């Protein structure tokens, strides 16, 4: 009876710790004895400890978590792919929550509900990766969606935060409605909400032999909703505004934690529920458009957060290249690109949060940064080059293997567009470089020193980026095992 | 109620077979041209029989 | 089994007619947040009632499992309501 | 497909789906018993029966 | 033929909600009603499909969708009243 | 610091404030007067008492 | 199938005259509690007083400019009155003395009660006043708040019987009423029905709405009276709900097979009028309750306690396998 | 014919929702859309959902919207000559026939109980979010 | 903030009471009563009448404690 | 309810009590399980104390961290003990204990 | 000890303490009494 | 004794409450010939339909 729950401890524990943190915060934030203490950093440290403990629980249950798989079959199906995806998403969440501690006390934002909502959205993401049915898929999407709608509008003094939160709300609600309408007809035309039986009724007959106007258009609507979820061009109506308006730690959690889970979800849907080979076309054109428009639009931006938003869109296109070529190498390149992009995004947002102590807004404020803090300047330049794809760094390997996967399937146009978009993409990255090493403005902005957690995370990520090409075997082997575990 | 239905099911079967042979002789009557019509056959390739479908979803509530 | 709603429809039509004939006799002669908060709490604690309704009726069929799942649901909403209570937003 | 009926007895198409799934459980090529898949699909919607009745009504109509 | 009528009615409600949310970029109130209309249309799709197939996975998920609809409406009006506090 | 912290008396007070003992005691008083004879007088037939010193017409 | 309208009229007209005589009973009982007589001159014992009141209200000029869109103000009384009547289409008086036989008929009652909030809201909004609308909104918030306690108590009742059908609920009370074990739950349900109709010490929202304004709004002569009629019909309905659920709906109270001459149709009516008498007693025995503490009470002493009662009933029934 | 007029009136109300002149009338037509939808579900044979639509949509969501608005201002061909008499009724299964409520509760809290707890977590997210944003308490 | 006014006619406010008060929406911030609605003019009338003719004015001042004011006037005399 | 605890990937190691009761696996805690439980609880308590000095809540933070650490360490120890009995873990001790 | 604080809490909040007591009874009956009567 | 005057309006409203039910009961019995069943399930409506058909045939 109780031992049938050995496969859900990494989630039951995080829920219980979330409840304990919420209770402790609400009890001791209104105590007159301590005079309404600012227990946001306390709740944040306890939440980081809880995330570490549930990561330890998840890591040591590799032989476990596959028991009572018949009992849990209707609800979720977790396997080697799900195990690694969860163990990486939880690490990303831990890093994000760790690098935002100074944000709580530097600008006096002691709202512990931020941390509990991070934790609960992370629980929703952990549900999403294990989700193996349309209903659980949609519910796990909605958990993180509502958590982020609440969190984005948390800072209720700036017109950017509120308007960005409202735009995110409306766009996410429309995307969720589109996706749910898509799932409704796939249920209607076949029954069989479960993924296991959805991958068996559609494999029997190809879409070319006979045309089913329900399943095809439901699959199309599901794909459209998912592309809205990851903000893939042309479904990028407000994403730069969302990333600019939202608070910096929120945007740090976004574009890493949500995208990983949504991409795992899209992998599960694409591999099983798609046998008509009609999602190759929708991913093809949309990824090409994302590549081109991200490369051509990030060069015209003068702020920092908008540039990171458009770089995220471009990297989403680069990763989506892997969906068009459906092979083991394509999925391997996709997952490796996701991993490298997650590390580089964490490093870049650590940079942005570091200069947030003095309210950095534009790209010209970080002028002559090689004089005040040379080592931070070097770190930022290295991270920017890693974004660019320069060979002697991580990020070049991901683009390399994505191009290899694209050429493996004979999508020769994908390789050419990838090359040209990379060529333009590196240009404005180097443009960012010039204003930060070479030309010195008349007025210099002075940045106060950083704290230990952000510095440690930044140093670890910087040494990972530079020295990745020396020893990349473990990542490649993890990714090859994960790609094959979708079937066996 | 479980010791009463075999006779009610029996009379329902009688009525249904009466209506079914009437409809079969009606269908064989209209279709004498266009050779290739096998009159009444099981559309189920497995051979299992189910009641004739009607385009009225949930009819047993009104 | 569901023909018993047409009487409701006819009753509603006749009640509307009676209301009309009752109203026609003489003829023939700024913002508060607390309101939003109480509405939200009502919505949240009305969804739980809509969830309770299938649980109570079918509680016989399900022993020691549905009961404990509903108890976990109640515990989650009780944690929510406890956070509601201490934070304020519940008194005027 | 799931097997939980509305009235509380069983899905009217559950037996056909289970027969199809059992055939596919030991058939590495889907073409061998695509007949069962067709039976399950047209058990959901009754497409073929409705087409036949449409043909009957067309034979009625052409007599004009 | 009633399944066709049901599906067409729900689809027209869906496209009408899309129409409502697309036109007025500023109302911010009609958008929420249009989103609710979209959710309503999808709920009717699920329930009608569940009745037609005599399968129960349609009504369970339709009932669960109401929680999402209510939560989205609550958060939407919270953000709306926060936004309105700035102006006027 | 007004305190009533005793194991026995906390139970006694927490019951009176929970079973509406004061409300019931104030409610049963009106029912006593419900069955009691009334004090009114039908004016046109019975007049209220006066005094020889009354000041009228 | 043409027999329905006769039943509809037979349910409607006695309800209206019962509302009139319930107003008369209110006046008379409050008079007797305060050592008075109340309306006695008209009729024999005041029995013709409501008729005189009605004929007086009709024979007056109607103040109906409505100072507004002319539509929303005339539809609010219609909506509240039709709702307070349609809530009566499911009550199982004795055995076949029920108009509609809904297989749920309880979640239906909850829905109908919850829908009876828009009437007062649009009445307040349509009535162009800066305080009447606000008072109507506070009253709506009060009813909305006590709806959840009503629903939890309904769930408590529904757990024991096991089916939503109202007739089966009374059928399940052959052994005991459900009022003997659930007496705290019965008190809670009475207080919630008392506070959800603004007919209680839980009254202040509307009481101050007239004190500070005097109803200097578009006050129709007897078009406004439909609110009063609907409120008293709701009084009667929520008086009968308590004797449907917690008391025996029509079963004899404490009876040996001797007093079988009387039918079950009056066993219901006697309990209904007893609960109405309790309503009047509570009104004329307690002082009014402030809205500041009204909301706090309704949210902090009834929701947690009713939830605890739900939990305890469910746990006790499950433990000993006493479910339906 | 009951379905056609009800669907048409619902469609008209939904159309007037998005092209309304003032938010009050928009919400008023928004209520009528769900009223007609619940009637349509009632015709479909699902009484439970038809009344949950009153309890939730026009019971709490419509009230919430109104509160916010107040302040801050292949088909089978119709030929049926020989089909109304070809209805085969299987009497087995009519004995001990569950309703729309017993069947739903049989498997909502027992087999698919994870999704139920996910919906609970969604409700908790909504409850927390409505408080963090809007507590001015000045 | 709005400034609504009292003056209810039922005897709740003991009648003849006019109260113009400013509230903060729900909480009153300042109440300014407007007395003078019952200024008969007794003080001016007493001067025109004998010490005995002026006694019944004192019954009409505080008309729930009629013999209390007569007591004060008699003691003064 | 119908419960079947059968792992997709079978245990590579000998299995004892394929469905172990809660009390027995709690009673199967070895010295390593107690050590890891203790170190997890101690780390959690230390983090709770250290973090909650700036807000001033030094004791309540300790208690919260202690509760979190107790729950996490107990879950980890139970998982290890179960996987040992289920056979997923090296379990060289109670396989010998089973024989005698 | 905890008894003083618990009793002071019960004195100040009667409804919350009563609700907790009844809920604890209703949760203790099926979690403790039920297994011991299951085994007769 | 003296308090019966207050109970007369209660008696009137109770009597009209009981005739409320009795009216619809007598109307339904008059034309249908039977009182209304407490539980109408699909099985009960199925036998009602079949009984109507067999009575019509006979
Ligand atoms: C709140 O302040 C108010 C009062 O004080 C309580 C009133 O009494 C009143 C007076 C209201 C009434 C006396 C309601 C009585 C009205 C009627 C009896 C006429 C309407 C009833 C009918 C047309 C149904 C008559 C049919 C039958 C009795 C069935 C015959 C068999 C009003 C309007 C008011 O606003
Ligand atoms: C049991 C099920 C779960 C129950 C909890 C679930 C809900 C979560 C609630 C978590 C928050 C609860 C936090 C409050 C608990 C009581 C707080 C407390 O005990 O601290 C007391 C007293 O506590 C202590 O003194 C010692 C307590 C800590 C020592 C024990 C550490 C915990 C060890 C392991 C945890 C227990 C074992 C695991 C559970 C069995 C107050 O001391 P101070 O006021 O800080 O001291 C004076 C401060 N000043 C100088 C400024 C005036
Ligand atoms: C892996 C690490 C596990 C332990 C982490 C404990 C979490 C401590 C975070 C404390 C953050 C905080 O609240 O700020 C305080 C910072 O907390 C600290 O200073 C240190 C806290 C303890 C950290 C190291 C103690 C041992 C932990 C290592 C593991 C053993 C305040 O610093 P200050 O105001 O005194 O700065 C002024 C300074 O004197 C000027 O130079
Ligand atoms: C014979 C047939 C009669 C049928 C009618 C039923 C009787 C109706 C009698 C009604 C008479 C009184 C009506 C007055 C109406 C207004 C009174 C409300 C006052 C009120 O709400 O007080 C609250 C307590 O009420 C409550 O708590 C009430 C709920 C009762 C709780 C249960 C009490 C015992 C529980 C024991 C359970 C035993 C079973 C365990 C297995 C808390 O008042 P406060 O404000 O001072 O509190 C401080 C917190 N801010």
């Amino acid at each position: 009876m109780f031992n049938l729950f050995l496969a859900v401890f990494p989630e039951i524990f995080i829920i219980n710790a979330t409840f304990i943190l919420l209770i402790h915060g609400v009890v001791f934030s209104t105590s007159k004895k301590y005079d309404y203490p600012p227990l946001a950093s306390n709740v944040g440290w306890l939440g980081l400890l809880s995330v570490l403990i549930t990561l330890l629980l998840l890591a040591a249950g590799a032989p476990l978590l596959t028991i009572a798989h018949l009992f849990w079959n209707n609800l979720f199906r977790r396997d080697n792919f799900t195990y690694f995806c969860q163990i990486f998403l939880l690490l990303s969440t831990a890093g994000t929550i760790s690098m935002c501690f100074d944000f709580f006390d530097q600008e006096r934002f002691d709202a512990f509900e931020f941390i509990v909502l991070i934790l609960l959205s992370t629980c929703g993401m952990l549900f999403m990766i294990s989700a193996y049915d349309l209903i659980a898929m949609y519910l796990a999407i909605e958990l993180q969606s509502l958590c982020f709608y609440v969190i984005a509008a948390s800072k209720r003094k700036s017109e950017f935060s509120t308007e960005a939160g409202l735009k995110y709300l409306i766009l996410g609600a429309f995307s969720s409605g589109i996706l749910l309408f898509g799932c409704s007809m796939i249920y209607g035309s076949t029954g069989a909400t479960h993924f296991d039986q959805l991958a068996k009724i559609l494999t029997g007959y190809e879409i070319t032999g006979a045309r089913s106007s329900g399943i095809f258009m439901g699959i199309l609507f599901i794909a459209v909703g998912f592309l809205f979820k990851i903000t893939a061009v042309p479904f990028h109506m407000w994403a730069p505004d969302i990333y600019e308006g939202s608070p910096t730690p929120v945007t740090a959690f976004l574009s890493i934690a949500p995208k990983i889970s949504i991409f795992a979800n899209i992998l599960r849907v694409f591999i099983y529920g798609s046998y008509g080979a009609t999602l190759q076309q929708i991913f093809f054109f949309c990824s090409i458009a994302s590549m081109i428009l991200g490369a051509l639009a990030a060069m015209a931006q003068t702020k920092v957060k908008r540039l990171l938003a458009y770089s995220s869109i471009g990297h989403v296109g680069y990763i989506c290249i892997g969906f068009s070529c459906g092979t083991i190498e394509g999925i391997q390149s996709l997952l490796i690109g996701i991993f490298i992009y997650a590390l580089m995004t964490m490093d870049a947002f650590a940079i942005v949060l570091a200069l947030r102590q003095t309210r950095v807004k534009y790209i010209a404020d970080l002028g002559a940064l090689a004089k005040t803090n040379p080592i931070l300047a070097i770190t930022f330049s290295i991270t920017m080059f890693s974004y660019a794809g320069i060979p002697p760094l991580a990020g070049f390997c991901s683009k390399f293997y994505l191009f290899f996967a694209a050429l493996g399937c004979g999508a020769y146009f994908l390789a050419l567009v990838g090359v040209v978009t990379s060529v333009i993409g590196c240009f404005y990255y180097i443009r960012l470089v010039k204003r930060m090493f070479f030309d010195t403005p008349r007025t210099w902005i002075l940045y106060e020193p950083m704290d230990r957690n952000k510095s440690l995370l930044l140093a670890m990520t910087s040494f990972f980026i530079t020295l990745f090409l020396l020893y990349p075997s473990p990542l490649f082997s993890v990714t090859h095992q994960m790609a094959l575990s979708l079937y066996l | 109620r479980r010791t009463i239905l075999p006779i009610l099911q029996a009379e329902e079967d009688e009525r249904f077979v009466s209506e079914w042979k009437k409809y079969l002789e009606y269908e064989a009557d209209v279709m004498k041209d266009v050779p290739g019509w096998k009159v009444g056959e099981n559309v189920y390739n497995s051979g299992r029989w189910m009641p004739p479908a009607t385009g009225e979803l949930r009819p047993d509530v009104w | 089994m569901m023909l018993e709603f047409a009487p409701i429809f006819i009753y509603l039509v006749i009640s509307l007619l009676v209301s009309l004939i009752l109203l026609g006799v003489p003829f023939l002669f700024r913002f508060d947040i607390r309101f939003y908060l109480v509405s939200i709490l009502f919505l949240i604690f009305d969804l739980e009632v809509t969830f309770f309704f299938p649980w109570a009726v079918s509680l016989n069929k399900i022993d020691l499992f549905g009961f404990w799942s509903m108890m976990a649901f109640l515990f989650i909403l009780t944690i929510g309501f406890l956070y509601e209570w201490k934070r304020g937003a519940l008194d005027w | 497909a799931s097997g939980w009926g509305i009235t509380g007895n069983k899905g009217r198409c559950y037996d056909f789906w289970m027969d199809f799934s059992e055939c596919m459980s030991h058939c590495r090529e889907p073409k061998d018993c695509t007949l069962l898949r067709e039976d399950y699909l047209e058990c959901l919607h009754h497409s073929k029966e409705f087409q036949r009745r449409n043909r009957i009504y067309k034979e009625e109509q052409r007599k004009l | 033929m009633d399944l066709i009528k049901y599906f067409t009615f729900s689809m027209i409600i869906f496209i009408l909600g899309i129409w409502g949310i697309l036109l007025n970029r500023r109302n911010i109130l009609i958008m929420l009603m249009s989103i609710e209309l979209m959710l309503l249309a999808v709920n009717l799709n699920f329930l009608v499909f569940s009745v037609s197939l005599d399968d129960m996975m349609g009504q369970v998920f339709a009932l669960l969708v109401l929680t999402v609809a209510a939560a989205e409406s609550a958060i939407g009006l919270a953000i709306f009243v926060i936004t309105f506090r700035v102006r006027g | 610091k007004e305190i009533s912290k005793d194991w026995n008396t906390v139970f006694e007070r927490s019951i009176n404030t929970l079973f509406l003992t004061e409300m019931v005691r104030g409610l049963s008083l009106t029912l006593k007067y419900f069955f009691d004879p009334k004090v009114t007088i039908n004016y046109p037939f019975e007049k209220g008492p006066l005094s020889p010193r009354f000041r009228g017409e | 199938y043409i027999a329905v309208p006769a039943e509809i009229l037979g349910i409607i007209l006695p309800l209206l005259l019962g509302v009139a005589f319930l107003v008369l009973a209110e006046r008379k009982v409050m008079a007797f509690v305060q050592r008075r007589k109340g309306p006695d001159v008209v009729g024999s014992f005041g029995l013709l007083q409501p008729l005189a009141d009605g004929l007086k209200l009709i024979l007056k000029e109607p103040i109906s400019p409505s100072s507004a869109n002319f539509f929303l103000f005339r539809m609010a009384p219609v909506a509240t009155f039709m709702l307070s009547l349609v809530a009566w289409a499911v009550v199982p008086f004795d055995y076949g003395m029920v108009l509609s036989d809904l297989n749920i008929g309880l979640l239906y009652l909850f829905a109908i009660s919850s829908l009876g909030v828009y009437g007062i809201i649009i009445a307040g909004r349509s009535s162009n006043s800066k305080y009447a609308f606000l008072g109507a909104l506070r009253s709506a918030a009060q009813m909305v708040s006590y709806e959840v306690s009503i629903g939890l108590i309904l769930i408590t009742v529904l757990i024991c019987v096991g089916s939503c059908n109202l007739s089966e609920i009374v059928m399940a009370q052959k052994q005991i009423w459900f009022g003997i074990p659930l007496f705290p739950v019965l008190v809670m349900f009475f207080i919630s029905c008392l506070a959800e109709t603004n007919r209680a010490p839980f009254d202040l929202p509307e009481a101050e709405a007239e004190l500070v304004a005097g109803y200097n709004v578009e006050y129709s002569s007897m078009g406004f009276a439909l609110f009063f009629l609907g409120e008293y019909a709701n009084m009667i309905l929520m008086s009968g709900l308590c004797t449907l659920f917690f008391l025996g709906g029509w079963l004899p109270i404490l009876d040996l097979p001797i007093f079988k001459k009387i039918p079950g149709s009056i066993w219901f009516s006697i309990k209904v009028l007893f609960f109405l008498f309790l309503y009047i007693w509570v009104r004329a025995a307690f002082p009014r309750y402030r809205y500041d503490q009204l909301m706090g009470l309704g949210w902090k002493v009834f929701l947690p306690l009713s939830l605890a009662w739900v939990v305890s009933v469910s746990g006790l029934l499950v433990t000993f396998q006493w479910l339906p | 014919m009951i379905l056609s007029v009800l669907s048409s009136l619902a469609l008209v109300s939904g159309l007037m929702v998005v092209r309304a002149k003032n938010p009050v009338h928009s919400v008023l037509f928004f209520i009528l859309v769900f009223c007609d939808t619940s009637g349509l579900l009632l015709l479909l044979g699902l009484d439970f959902f038809a009344m949950i639509f009153l309890v939730v949509y026009i019971g709490a969501i419509a009230v919430l919207f109104l509160f916010v608005v107040m302040m801050f201002h292949i088909p089978l061909l119709p030929t049926q000559r020989n089909t109304t008499s070809l209805r085969y009724t299987v009497y087995a299964g009519k004995v001990r026939s569950w309703t729309n409520l017993e069947t739903l509760g049989n498997l909502l809290y027992t087999y698919y109980f994870v999704w139920f707890l996910v919906s609970s977590l969604i409700l908790l997210v909504a409850m927390i979010g409505a408080i963090v944003l809007t507590m001015h308490r000045t | 903030n709005f400034t609504l006014n009292f003056g209810p006619q039922h005897p709740a406010a003991h009648g003849v009471l006019r109260l113009v008060l400013e509230m903060n929406g729900e909480v009153v911030e300042r109440a300014e009563p407007h007395i003078g609605l019952l200024h008969r003019g007794t003080e001016k009338l007493i001067e025109y009448k004998t010490y005995l003719q002026a006694l019944p004015y004192f019954d009409r001042l505080d008309y729930v404690s009629m013999m209390a004011q007569e007591h004060a006037y008699s003691l003064a005399v | 309810m119908n419960t079947d605890i059968t792992a997709l990937e079978k245990a590579q190691y000998p299995v004892v009590d394929r469905n172990p009761a809660f009390t027995k696996v709690v009673g199967n805690f070895s010295t390593l399980d107690y050590l890891r439980f203790s170190t997890i609880t101690g780390i959690s308590v230390t983090v709770g104390y250290l973090s909650g000095i700036k807000p001033g809540i030094k004791g309540p933070s300790m208690v919260t961290g202690g509760l979190i650490g107790l729950m996490g360490g107990f879950m980890y120890a139970y998982q290890n003990s179960a996987g040992r009995l289920m056979g997923f873990f090296p379990n060289d001790g109670e396989v010998a204990s089973y024989q005698k | 000890p905890v008894m003083e604080k618990l009793r002071m809490f019960v004195a100040q909040e009667p409804v919350v303490a009563a609700s907790c007591l009844i809920g604890g009874v209703g949760l203790f009956l099926p979690a403790v009494v039920r297994p011991i009567l299951d085994s007769l | 004794l003296v308090w019966l005057e207050a109970m007369l309006p209660l008696g009137i409203i109770g009597g009209m409450l009981c005739i409320m039910g009795n009216s619809q009961y007598y109307i339904h019995k008059a034309y249908h010939g039977r009182p209304k069943h407490i539980g109408h399930d699909e099985w009960d409506v199925a036998m009602e339909r079949r009984d109507k058909k067999v009575v019509e045939k006979a």
